[PDB]
RNA sequence: CUCCGGGGAGGCGGCAAAUAUCCUUUGAUCCGGAGAUGUCUGAAUGGGGGAACCCACCUACUUUAAGGUAGGUAUUGCAACAUGAAUACAUAGUGUUGCAAGGCGAACGAGGGGAAGUGAAACAUCUCAGUACCCUUAGGAAAAGAAAUCAAUUGAGAUUCC
RNA sequence: UAUAAUGGGUCAGCGACUUAUAUUCAGUAGCGAGGUUAACCGUAUAGGGGAGCCGUAGAGAAAUCGAGUCUUAAUAGGGCG
RNA sequence: GAACCCACUGUCGUUGAAAAGCCAGGGGAUGACUUGUGGAUAGGGGUGAAAGGCUAAUCAAGCCUGGUGAUAGCUGGUUCU
RNA sequence: AUAGCACUCUGCAAACACGAAAGUGGACGUAUAGGGUGUGAUGCCUGCCCGGUGCUGGAAGGUUAAUUGAUGGGGUUAGCG
RNA sequence: UUCUAACUCUGUCCCGUGAUCCGGGACGAGGACCGUGUCUGGUGGGUAGUUUGACUGGGGCGGUCUCCUCCUAAAGAGUAA
RNA sequence: CCACAAGUCGAGCAGGUACGAAAGUAGGUCUUAGUGAUCCGGUGGUUCUGUAUGGAAGGGCCAUCGCUCAACGGAUAAAAG
């Protein structure tokens, strides 16, 4: 599974970076819980493009 | 009853085969499950009864599409 | 309805012009100890004998 | 029982014939069409029940005693509205109104499941046979239907039936 | 089988080699190196309908050839015509 | 040891009074007892202090309808001159 | 069949049983309890055999099912003669 | 070896609610186990369909089942136990 | 010789051989037992076929291999009480 983070993580990346998890690790985690969203071409367009700054000015 | 609510699957029927070709019958399940998806925009838990290959197709078009697509179709969820 | 052929019989016999031919059997397998007269006498085609060729008649009709 | 049209010497249905009353040329009986009335059970639907039974509530008019009359009171699905938890918004739930469905019946269609006797001169592969049977459901028919189809002299042009 | 082997108490009524399709032989009729239509159309036993089938050539597993053809190195020999 | 519940011996009956009985004797009779009304268990199943016992006069697999006109190298029968 | 005796299983969402599942009995019980099996009041007692089959525990030594897919061989495809 | 988020609870509490079903919410004990789908090896009279030859001085037990030589075989061939 | 399936003896022609000076002899051994049909599959050749075309796969033809199918004309690949 493709996701983008939203958030920092120890290992996975930090604040956009595209990473493949386990498939189970997104569906049962880290989508539910926020920290990061699947990199379908809309959801990873519009992070680029819209809300790039906000979540960075989100620092904590 | 066993079926799946994402891709409608439900148990078949076919023949157990032996090696001198004797045939009997028998029934293929499919892999069915109860699971609970986390909704935003409802913000709540949505248990759904269905299979792998519909966590595949949720994985792939995500849950709100899905879900909508279930309402449209006449479930109730 | 219509008479049915007995396929096994069409697959060993064809029909001449006044009766039907055939194959010899005793040359498929065991051949070492037989004598080459009976391996070239045994080779080729024969007749259907008079007296079976009723039989032959009932079980392919159409040929 | 009422009305419209036909008809013109009789008639009051049959087993089942009789007397008696009786109706009829101001037109009967009878024939065709349209209306009125239509108890109880039965999907039965106000609740119950051993079918043709027992019991109950609400509204409105009459009533004077312990009644009558006319209606309404089932479930499920959908829609509108109102109300409304854990829980703060919500949501679940709850209720009123409006609409629709249930059941029965010959064969034919479509779909889900699906035998055995028998034959093979025994019998297990095979046959019987997707037959018998059970279940769901539509119409006057159903289904199929307009090529990611056939053919191969480089041609034919959606389905269905003989 | 007189049999002491089977069946029948008696009478009246009923009671068992059929029908459809395909094929083969015989008889009979039409036509004749030719014979014949099927579904279907048709105010319909008529008329139309020639797609198709049987016959008119065999040999060879087959390619192929053809009053010839198969076998073979062979115009020999032999099998089927 | 009566009522009530059983069925050890013998006679009679065997087209019976009776498709399981009568008569003379016999056993239990405060118990693991007898019995009324209403319920539950359904056929390769039920129940069984156990006999393959009982499951509507039917049980080594109840009854009814359907497959069905099952199959039978067997037995019987098969009509005028 | 019985009171008594003995073996074995079951730590509770128990074992076991019914059912297609949901679930139900065991039990609104908890090893002094529940299921299976054998013997059969009581008295004296109940000898030898673990080679065979079963059960229980251990060993990791030989054999491999799905799965995975090294290497090899073959058909066709390019260019050269 | 730890963890919690999938997942289990025939554990406590709150609500739908007047309810030892069920649903949702909070907590607690477990937890990537158990369990389920597909595939695959083993076990499998628990259940199901079947089979288990003929001759023969009845059947069973015993013997035999194919081929060669002599006699029975009656001076051609053939000829049974 | 023979119900069939099968079995047996053989002059003679063409080719290539071995032994003889030569006429000539030789198509297993003095003869009569030493055996197994069909289906399916393996191997060597093949001027046959090749599902649009060229190939290939597969099929056919010649030679040959795998049954104590001994209940030996051989029910199925596989069967006791």
């Amino acid at each position: 599974m493709d996701v983008i983070l939203l958030q920092r993580i120890k290992n996975l990346g930090k604040l956009g970076d595209k990473v493949s998890v386990k498939a189970g690790y997104g569906r049962n985690f880290l989508i539910p819980q926020g920290k990061a969203v699947a990199a379908t071409e809309a959801n990873t367009a519009a992070f680029e493009a819209r809300r790039a700054e906000l979540e960075k000015q989100e620092a904590e | 009853s066993k079926v799946c609510q994402v891709t409608g699957k439900r148990p078949v029927v076919g023949n157990n085969v032996s090696h001198a070709n004797n045939k009997t019958k028998r029934r293929f399940e499919p892999n069915l499950h109860h699971h609970r998806f986390w909704l935003e925009s409802e913000k709540r838990f949505v248990r759904l009864r269905l299979t792998t290959k519909g966590m595949r197709i949720i994985d792939k078009l995500g849950i709100e599409k899905v879900v909508a697509d279930l309402r449209a179709q006449g479930q109730k969820i | 309805a219509k008479l049915k052929t007995r396929r096994g019989a069409a697959k060993r016999f064809k029909a001449t012009a006044n009766g039907f031919k055939r194959k010899q059997a005793f040359k498929r397998h065991i051949l070492t100890k037989k004598s080459a007269k009976r391996i070239r006498q045994l080779r080729g085609c024969v007749m259907v004998h008079v007296s079976d060729v009723a039989s032959v008649r009932r079980m392919c009709p159409y040929i």
